[PDB]
C-alpha cells in the first residue's frame, strides 16, 4: 500500500 | 456491478503514482472529468495511453 508519486 | 479503469469509458489525465505491492507494476491513474483514481495494470497503461505513461515517467527523470 505504498505508492511512488509524480515529481 | 460497477466499471473501474479502463473500462469506465473516461480519458486518462494523468498518473498519480505507481506501486508493485501486488506482484505486478501498477499506475493510480486519474481520468479526466472525475475525482475518482484507480488502479491500473502498467501493462494495459503502456497500450492504451503510452504518452500519459511517459509523462510520468520524464516528469521523475
Amino acid at each position: 500500500g505504498t505508492v511512488a508519486l509524480r515529481e | 456491478e460497477k466499471p473501474r479503469g479502463f473500462a469506465r469509458g473516461l480519458e486518462p489525465e494523468r498518473i498519480i503514482g505507481a506501486t508493485d505491492s501486488s506482484g505486478e507494476l501498477m499506475f493510480l491513474m486519474k481520468w479526466k472529468n472525475s475525482d475518482e483514481a484507480d488502479l491500473v495494470p502498467a501493462k494495459e497503461a503502456n497500450v492504451k495511453c503510452p504518452q500519459v505513461v511517459i509523462s510520468f515517467y520524464e516528469e521523475r527523470l
